[PDB]
């Protein structure tokens, strides 16, 4: 019990990876409006 | 549907005809459709201030063309050199359909994109980066001249950068890169300047490099498609700038906005205030130049805050350069010459104070320089000049800056029992030289204390990581830009026999205690200091407020020179 | 470039050195300094000037090979060269690296009882005495959160400790062994033994004769822990550059051909001697020390050492030496647990306030009546 909640409190206190990041994002974006434009 | 990326690059669908007339149409659109938050066309006030200053070339921001058009945001860093080239074409033909006599001043235009996410250091770029669009930073080193380039002719020029100092680990090498320059772009930039540069990266082939390796490596370059460093005003920021002038307040709203966390000390705030906003130059009759700037000096015992103002100052100006006592020599603080690393002559390159230039100049700890050292901003400091003749050179340089110093007393303490001049130690060709002078003392009286700590501990619970009211301090700064470059006070009239009167007696008192000797430079100081106050009041003609305001500075900051029990004579013999 | 590691070089000889060849995913995991272990093969590689061929022409005491149509009239020559596959060294990372023995380790010590100590003993078990010193340089390992103002100001966060002492006693334990304890450490003193001291010099590179800066210790001590010796004697370019270095963390440079902003961002742990060798034990530390009173006054605590021969005290000293030689929580324990508490960010509670403003006001008017 009690060493989780020290692990928790513990957390609560503490290339090319940016376009992918960026492309999932956009491509999210892309799905919505397509579909919302083709019903 | 132009998302359906099938059987083909990105490169040739593009290239297709239905794609590149459907990414045409979209942002020919985006242009005559887009809104800011109020409802107002954000591209129709822009594209006519373009116009009226005939200036052909466009910038978008790449956070809400992605917000509206997502598709062509997700192409645009995978090819730029195709969604740029149709960019270019659709923004040629909006500028005509809203200005149709504009192709008579230019037949092209240039779409220049801004905000880019994806940043990438200087020393992390790989192959794998190839013909697509960056984003970096970095210090210019070298700068070729602008010369014509065969396309027709059009400007081309080569820069190259390298690291931040200080953004390399301790003792060990930067590393750098060369970009190029077309059209418009040439003298965005010159030497030791510090930028933000969006590019395509790009490579070739090259000999040198495969014979003195022994293996076929390739050499690489970045085109440049944006610059800048790390006005433009809307109607709606001179609208509220314009407006907050009414405020007849106003000068408490500004001088209680400098560095904020600071508690006290009001004199310190406003004698930085008006060094801030500054005066205005002049050469009647063309012949007899005078400088506009305002120098300040404090002085004073040690834990008063003295090091923190001058880190404010650098943070809320620009074109602000910071240095410290031993750390500078006479040859860096003005100019120096060199034996030129590849044209192989001597040449002269800009020290501090002409780095500055039309900025701010910040000295600490400027008891402690060698003497020989600090004698060397004479110069600069009034005759607003650097003069060299060395090693067959015989020139000039512009020195258009303001000075800011911070010193100690004499054996690490003021003493109230002895001048100023006493007790700091520089002689008078520096002293004078300098618009409004400060001394800052401890004091002991419980309650001050009592509110100075629960001040700052106050700070600490506010800032952990988690009078009147000041202003955000975005606004103060955009109310410095437009203050400094769309008004200039005129002195139409004022009391000379008012003035002429104070001057004479004040000298004559100066003369008796000695505590700081009056010159002629007082009088066109405090013609400095009206202009300022004026200045920050957003008005084009100095008034009856402006001289008084001017004279109370003054003389205020004259009284504090004396010895205590003298004070007080002195306070009633200058009543005001 | 790499070069025989100082274990190989046979006596009298000059060392030789290879030219060694990275690629792909190694790229850029080595740097100058470091001592590692290569994999990979030998290879021979041409004068690739003297080669020609229908996308490129040839540029131009022994003699090559000859009779190539590539070759032409020339002759070629080759170079070793050894081509590498593989190079070793010769929040989230806490929770990979910690296995449930070392969380049940730290969560003991958050629970244990008169932790305070028990590091103490822990971590200077060598030491006699002196426990005040002890609890002040243990705390200086944790620091204090460093906060930014919102107008871009910042507010300092390392504590800087002050020991002196008389040259016959402990003060220099404490650096050496607290050195020997902590990582990215640096021990140097006043008098030091480079161009460049304390702080960053500027120095004229012959290979074009151009000025360019060499670091200092306090650059080298970024992010981490400073110990400096006898630093009652230290030079005046130093000294003056110290002033800005103690509280800004920073270190600025304007001469010929540089101009640059340095961070030093530090905690500073030093060491001095008293006038005359031994602490006169009537006089107060700021008559006793050389220092003066700006550089003083930047310290966050002071503490003094000085030894008197009582025979008991002597002979104790003498039989722990001499039984060291004759032979609770480990160091691991201390470094594990420590990168474990530095991860919290307490807040000060509002009742606190009353509390720390109360004797900030006590100390002062204390002060007024008999500077803070
Ligand atoms: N009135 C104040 N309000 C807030 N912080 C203060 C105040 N007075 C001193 N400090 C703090 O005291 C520290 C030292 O500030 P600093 O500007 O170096 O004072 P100083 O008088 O210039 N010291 P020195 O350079 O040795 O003469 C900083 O952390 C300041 O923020
Ligand atoms: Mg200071």
């Amino acid at each position: 019990r009690e060493l989780e909640a020290l692990k928790q409190r513990f957390w609560k206190h503490a290339p090319g990876e940016k376009l992918q990041v960026l492309k999932a994002k956009l491509q999210e974006a892309m799905k919505l409006r397509r579909f919302e434009e083709r019903q | 549907n132009l998302e359906d990326l099938k059987g083909h690059s990105v490169r040739e669908w593009v290239s297709m005809a239905g794609p590149r007339l459907e990414i045409h149409h979209r942002f020919k659109n985006f242009l005559r459709t887009h809104v800011d938050s109020h409802g107002h066309n954000v591209f129709k006030e822009r594209i006519s201030d373009m116009c009226k200053e005939n200036r052909e070339s466009l910038v978008v921001n790449y956070e809400d063309l992605a917000a509206r058009e997502h598709v062509l945001a997700y192409f645009l860093p995978e090819a730029p050199a195709e969604l740029l080239q149709i960019f270019d074409e659709a923004a040629l033909e909006v500028v005509l359909a809203m200005y149709p006599k504009y192709d008579r001043i230019t037949n092209h235009i240039h779409v220049r994109i801004s905000h880019l996410p994806l940043v990438e250091e200087l020393r992390s770029l790989r192959q794998l980066h190839l013909n697509q669009l960056i984003r970096t930073s970095g210090v210019v080193t070298s700068c070729t001249g602008v010369l014509p380039q065969l396309s027709i002719y059009q400007n081309y020029q080569r820069i190259r950068i390298q690291e931040s100092p200080g953004k390399v680990a301790a003792g060990r090498l930067p590393r750098s890169k060369d970009a190029i320059l077309l059209a418009d772009l040439v003298d965005s930039c010159k030497p030791g300047d510090e930028i933000e540069l969006t590019g395509i990266y790009h490579n070739n082939y090259d000999g040198s490099l495969n014979t003195a390796n022994g293996f076929p490596v390739f050499a690489t370059v970045i085109l440049a498609n944006h610059v800048a460093k790390k006005g433009e005003l809307t109607d709606e920021d001179v609208k509220m700038i314009t407006s907050l002038s009414k405020d007849q307040q106003i000068g408490e709203k500004i001088f209680a906005s400098i560095a904020p966390s600071i508690y006290g000390h009001e004199d310190i705030k406003r004698g930085l205030a008006l060094a801030l906003f500054g005066g205005e130059p002049k050469n009647p009759g063309g012949k007899h130049k005078v400088r506009g700037d305002i120098n300040v000096l404090l002085c004073g015992d040690p834990g008063t805050a003295k090091s923190q103002f001058l880190k404010y100052i650098e943070k809320v100006s620009s074109r602000a350069i910071f240095t410290t006592g031993q750390g500078a020599s006479a040859v860096g603080l003005t100019a120096y010459v060199q034996r030129h690393p590849v044209s192989r002559e001597w040449t002269l390159e800009a020290g501090a104070l002409v780095l500055a230039d039309r900025g701010v100049c910040l000295i600490d700890e400027f008891d402690k320089m060698n003497d020989q050292d600090r004698t060397s901003i004479h110069e600069a400091m009034e005759q607003q000049s650097i003069s060299i003749s060395k090693a067959g050179i015989v020139t000039s340089l512009q020195a258009r800056c303001t000075v800011i110093a911070a010193a100690n007393p004499i054996g690490g303490r003021y003493d109230p029992s002895l001048t100023f001049s006493e007790n700091v130690d520089l002689t008078e060709p520096i002293i004078s030289r300098f618009d409004i002078l400060c001394v800052v003392r401890d004091t002991v009286d419980p309650v001050q204390d009592e509110m100075l700590a629960r001040f700052v501990v106050g700070s600490h619970v506010r800032h952990h990581p988690s009078g009147v009211e000041p202003l955000p301090q975005e606004v103060l700064k955009k109310y410095i830009i437009y203050a400094k470059e769309r008004v200039h006070p005129k002195l139409n009239q004022m009391d000379q026999d008012k003035v002429a009167k104070m001057y004479s007696d004040l000298r004559k008192e100066s003369m008796a205690t000695g505590s700081i000797p009056i010159t002629v430079r007082h009088i066109e100081s405090m013609i400095r200091m009206a202009e300022a106050h004026a200045r920050i009041h957003l008005r084009d003609y100095v008034i009856e407020d402006d001289v008084n305001m001017a004279i109370r500075v003054m003389l205020e900051s004259f009284i504090d020179t004396q010895k205590f029990s003298v004070m007080r004579s002195m306070r009633k013999t200058f009543a005001r | 470039r790499i070069q025989e590691t100082q274990a190989e070089l046979p006596r009298g000889s000059i060392p030789r050195s290879l030219e060694v060849i990275l690629r792909a995913e190694a790229v850029e995991s080595a740097q100058a300094g470091d001592k590692c272990d290569f994999t990979g093969t030998l290879i021979v590689v041409p004068d690739v000037s003297k080669l020609s061929t229908p996308g490129a022409r040839a540029e131009t005491e022994t003699e090559g090979i000859r009779g190539l149509r590539a070759l032409g009239v020339r002759d070629l020559s080759y170079r070793l060269v050894f081509l590498a596959c593989c190079v070793a060294p010769t929040a989230e990372s806490i929770k990979n690296q910690m296995t449930v023995k070392e969380w049940e380790k730290v969560f003991e010590m958050s629970q244990d009882k008169n932790l305070y100590h028990n590091l103490c003993t822990s971590l200077f078990p060598t030491i006699h005495g002196n426990d005040e010193v002890k609890r002040g340089v243990l705390l200086m390992l944790f620091g204090g959160v460093p906060k930014t103002t919102g107008e871009g100001t910042s507010l300092r966060g390392d504590i800087n400790v002050c020991i002196v002492g008389d040259p016959s006693t402990a003060k220099s334990q404490f650096l050496k062994h607290v050195e020997e304890f902590s990582p990215r450490a640096v021990y140097t003193s006043g008098k030091a033994s480079s161009a460049a001291g304390l702080t960053a010099a500027v120095v004229r590179d012959e290979e074009s004769h151009e000025f360019v800066i060499e670091a200092g210790a306090l650059m080298l001590a970024d992010n981490g822990v400073c110990c400096i010796d006898e630093f009652d004697k230290m030079d005046v370019r130093d000294q003056v550059a110290i002033h800005e270095a103690m509280e800004q963390q920073t270190i600025s440079i304007t001469k010929a051909g540089v101009k640059a902003t340095l961070n030093a961002r530090t905690s500073i742990l030093a060491a001095a001697n008293p006038i005359s060798g031994h602490y006169d034990r009537s006089k107060s530390l700021k008559q006793n020390i050389n220092l003066s009173a700006p550089i003083m006054s930047r310290f966050d605590l002071f503490f003094i050492l000085v030894d008197e021969c009582n025979e008991v005290t002597d002979y104790a000293i003498a039989r722990r030496i001499v039984d060291l030689h004759s032979r609770v929580y480990s160091l691991d324990d201390i470094r594990r647990y420590l990168l474990f508490a530095r991860q919290f960010k307490p807040k000060i509670s509002k009742e606190s306030e009353d509390f720390i403003v109360e004797q900030y006001k006590h100390l002062r008017q204390r002060d007024g009546s008999g500077r803070i």
